[PDB]
This record gives structure tokens, sequence and C-alpha cells, in this order.
């Protein structure tokens, strides 16, 4: 699911192979997937 | 040769800047860009075959330079995934200059990153520094990381000229690396 609303993001057209190669990427690096989940909610308004 | 790192890319090709292909395969073992018939497979990676100028270009003497171009690509050019690195490699008579940048090449006259190596394969994208890069950029670096690479194809790279001039210029893409970068953008990144 937390997958899910990231290729849901996927605005553009693709493919299954496409899809299957991104989870791959996220898998292996970790740091990368806890960077996505931290973007997702980093906007607050300062100031 | 080992599986886990199959690499879908889309190739663009274009003849005198006129995109005259573009096709998108997903293969093991990589794949090879070759000019001709499609047959001799005593070698590895798939064959990706540019179209003949004459059923996109009019001109016949653009037509005419291209076809040589074509033919002499013999085995192709050669570009696979292994570990963190893109591979490429040459294996006919014309020289390729490679380039990684925008979707869209600039005419940024700066010159080519290398040539394609003939006798052993060579490094051409790195992963590493592409997700340190996409990670920033997700934080709010302002700089995306670029993914695609340009090849230019017989002739020396167009460092004073405008590309669209070169007879044979070819834009691969790492799909998954697209989307990833397309990801950061719409998760709220901007340059």
């Amino acid at each position: 699911s937390a997958l899910q609303d990231l290729l849901r993001t996927l605005k553009s057209p693709s493919s299954p192979q496409q899809q299957q190669q991104v989870l791959n990427i996220l898998k292996s690096n970790p740091q990368l997937m806890a960077a996505f989940i931290k973007q997702r909610t980093a906007k607050y308004v300062a100031n | 040769l080992v599986p886990g790192e199959e690499w879908e890319f889309e190739v663009t090709a274009f003849y005198r800047g006129r995109q005259v292909f573009q096709q998108t395969i997903s293969c093991p073992e990589g794949l090879r860009l070759v000019g001709s018939e499609v047959g001799d497979r005593t070698l590895p990676g798939w064959p990706v075959t540019l179209p003949d100028p004459g059923m996109s270009l009019t001109d016949r003497g653009v037509m005419s330079y291209v076809r040589h171009v074509l033919s002499c690509l013999g085995g192709g050019l050669a570009l696979w995934r292994a570990g963190q690195w893109l591979w490429a490699q040459r294996l006919g008579h014309c020289h390729t200059y490679w380039a990684v940048s925008e979707e869209l090449l600039p005419n940024s006259g700066h010159g080519p990153d290398g040539e394609v190596p003939k006798d052993k394969e060579g490094g051409v994208f790195d992963l590493g520094p592409f997700i340190v890069d996409l990670i920033t950029f997700t934080e709010g670096s302002g700089r995306s990381p670029r993914y695609a690479l340009w090849f230019c194809v017989g002739e020396s790279w167009p460092q004073d000229q405008p590309w669209t001039k070169r007879l044979v210029m070819v834009k691969v893409v790492p799909t998954c690396l697209r989307a990833l970068v397309e990801m950061a953008r719409v998760g709220g990144a901007s340059s």
C-alpha cells in the first residue's frame, strides 16, 4: 500500500516490467524508500 | 549474466534531428542497436534495428549518408546493466560518442562524456550517484538527476553545432529511472 501509493503517482504511461524494476531499486535501497516516505509529509507551514 | 538486474530501455532514434523510431524493450541480456537484416546470432543482447531512412525522410542525399552509417554498424552498439553500472560497447566500424543528459539534449556545446570502447565494454552510467542525488532532490536540492543516454553514431560529437544536424543520434532511457525521478517530482520536488 505504501508502494501502491507511489506507483499510483505515475501520472504517465508505463508497463509491468518498468513497475517491477522500480520496486526492485526500492527494495535494494531502503534509504531511498525512507526519503519518499519522509517527503510525503515534509511540507509544513513555517515562519 | 545473473537475473534481477533486467532493465527496460526506451530507444528513440533521430535522422538529422527527425525522430524516425521509438521502441521500448525489456531484455535480460540488454540490447544492441543494429542497422541491418537481424541475422548473426552469435552476439548476445536483443537486436534493435534502426529503420532505413527511406520510409520517413524525403531528402535523398541524406538517405544516402544515413544508409552508409547504418551499414557500418555491424555488430552494433551493445548496452546492458551489470551491477551498479550500465555498460556499452561498440562492435562495428562507426565511432560512437555518448553523454548523459536531459530527456531533451541541449546544444550547450560541452563535448561528450566519452567514446564507447570497441575492445572491451565501458561504463556509461553509475546508479550509485544517481540515487544519492535522487534522495537530495526529494529533500529540496532543486536539481533533478540525469538518466538519459545520448549516442552520436558515425560522426564526432556535435560540440560546436546543433545535434539535429547529425546523421544518427540515439537517445536511450532506463524507464524505471525516469519513473523514480517523476515520483520524486510529483511527491513535491521542483528544479
